[PDB]
DNA sequence: GCAGATATCACTCAGCACGA
DNA sequence: TCGTGCTGAGTGATATCTGCTTTGGGTGGGTGGGTGGGTTGAGGCAAT
């Protein structure tokens, strides 16, 4: 009757997600030599964690990467953007 | 006895570690913790635990969803090759 | 750097935390007799040490895990006047995170005085505030 | 449910309620002064006296302007006009004038987050 | 009309082999 | 070296279904009601 809520590349590439990413990831992430490697992961993977839930709260953290990892491996659009990325550092 | 010995250490710090993560109070006590992510908005979590430690109460977040992705595994049991 | 806040309140839990933390470290009993215009009453022992120090220090001797709390010694210090009114209007939180900050309090006096009691003890003991004299009857 | 023609019409006798809370006089109307004490956290009980609900009849009748019998109404059916009077108390309620505390009041923590949430989510 | 325990059917997803 | 159409498999939501009493007893009541029923006997203690 109504179709599931799946993790498409439409989502992804909206204004939040890879978009939001990459506006605001370094500022938040931050390892630091002084503190344990332990806490370094648990902030990265806290980061990472609160967007997926802001973006997909239908899946908890492994499932939301292991999607993530199908998706990239499918979706050719999100390729195209991924590639566009690397681009425009190598133009940089 | 040595080997018993050893193995009762390994649980007991096994129960340690556990205890960590138990509250003092029973079950029924209450409390609940309002975190707010850094786009304004807060999201609800129970217990005593979660209050204190932020890792606590983002991996109850997390266990609270109910939605599990599949995991097939087709195995064939070796009395089926003989 | 999500910040944790009581449900349905403005209080920062970590503002509790050290506030209480601070007042276990430091409250000496001639404070109290100040609140109750006793000053003259003040003695220069009993009155010029650390109260709560010395009873989790009897605690640990004697092994046990209860610590009574008086409302009006809350009062009387300066950093936790607020702290009162936030365990009168929302008993459980601020109640789960005393416990939490004695046993912190117990560990870091353990760890710091540098004493040969072993850390398993403590470690897995529940430490649990019981706190009375909350106003009129 | 087939439906009757009752001799009632609830939108007049709301907006003689509404009219009766504003204009009635036994100082300022009596019953904006009993909200204005409300909306200060100092009352936290409205008495309606029928008796002025009489009286307020009365005056409109003698001026030669007729309504509708209110008094006669609230009496045959009372549980609906508490509704009315409700709303229209909610609807015509005065700003607070002396400064509330608002520190503990979880029903505004609530709400304050909840408008800010609808805003975000109905902006975006 | 209402809540709970139970079983039915339909739809969609990850693996597989082949052909490009 | 690899991309995609076909398939079996397994949940999710939804269809029918049974059940909607139940129960002996006064801290479940009598505005829940008798077509839902409850039928002691010895021993201890106050009053006298």
């Amino acid at each position: 009757r109504r179709p599931q809520v799946k993790l498409t590349a439409e989502k992804l590439l909206s204004d939040k997600g890879l978009p939001y990413v990459l506006k605001n990831a370094h500022k938040r992430i931050r390892i630091s030599s002084k503190k344990n490697s332990y806490d370094n992961l648990s902030n990265i993977i806290q980061f990472y964690q609160l967007w997926a839930h802001e973006l997909f709260p239908k899946a908890k953290f492994k499932d939301f990467m292991k999607i993530c990892q199908t998706v990239g491996k499918t979706d050719p659009v999100l390729r195209e953007y991924r590639v566009s990325l690397f681009r425009d550092e190598m133009g940089m | 006895g040595f080997e018993l010995s050893k193995l009762l250490q390994k649980e007991h710090q096994m129960r340690k570690n556990v205890i960590k993560h138990t509250s003092a109070r029973h079950s029924r006590f209450g409390g609940l913790l309002s975190i707010q992510t850094p786009d304004k908005t807060r999201l609800t979590v129970s217990g005593s635990q979660a209050l204190v430690d932020e890792k606590i109460a983002l991996q109850k977040l997390d266990d609270s969803k109910k939605w599990n992705k599949r995991i097939i595994k087709k195995h064939q049991s070796v009395a089926a090759e003989g | 750097e999500p910040l944790r806040i009581i449900w349905g309140t403005n209080v920062s839990i970590q503002e509790c935390t050290t506030n209480f933390r601070n007042f276990l470290m430091s409250f000496k009993y001639k404070f109290r007799k100040i609140l109750d215009e006793r000053e003259e009453f003040i003695n220069n022992t009993t009155d010029e040490e650390l109260y709560y120090i010395k009873q989790l220090n009897e605690m640990r001797e004697l092994g046990t895990s209860n610590l009574n709390l008086d409302a009006r010694n809350l009062l009387a210090y300066k950093q936790t006047e607020d702290l009162y009114h936030q365990l009168l209007n929302y008993p459980q939180e601020v109640i789960s995170i005393m416990d939490q900050t004695i046993k912190d309090c117990m560990v870091s006096l353990i760890v710091d005085n540098n004493l040969d009691y072993d850390l398993d003890e403590i470690e897995t003991k529940f430490y649990k505030v019981r706190p009375y004299n909350v106003g009129s009857c | 449910l087939p439906s009757i023609q009752l001799p009632v019409d609830y939108n007049n006798l709301f907006n003689e309620i509404t009219d009766f809370l504003v204009t009635f006089k036994q100082k300022g109307p009596k019953y904006m002064a009993m909200l204005q004490k409300v909306a200060n956290r100092e009352l936290n009980s409205v008495i309606i006296d029928l008796d002025d609900i009489l009286q307020y009849q009365n005056e409109k009748f003698l001026q030669g302007t007729q309504a509708d019998d209110l008094v006669s109404a609230i009496q045959q059916n009372a549980n609906h006009f508490t509704e009315l009077f409700c709303r229209a108390i909610d609807n015509n309620m005065p700003l607070p004038t002396k400064e509330i505390d608002y520190k503990d009041d979880v029903l505004d923590v609530i709400l304050n987050q909840r408008r800010l949430r609808n805003e975000r989510m109905l902006s975006d």
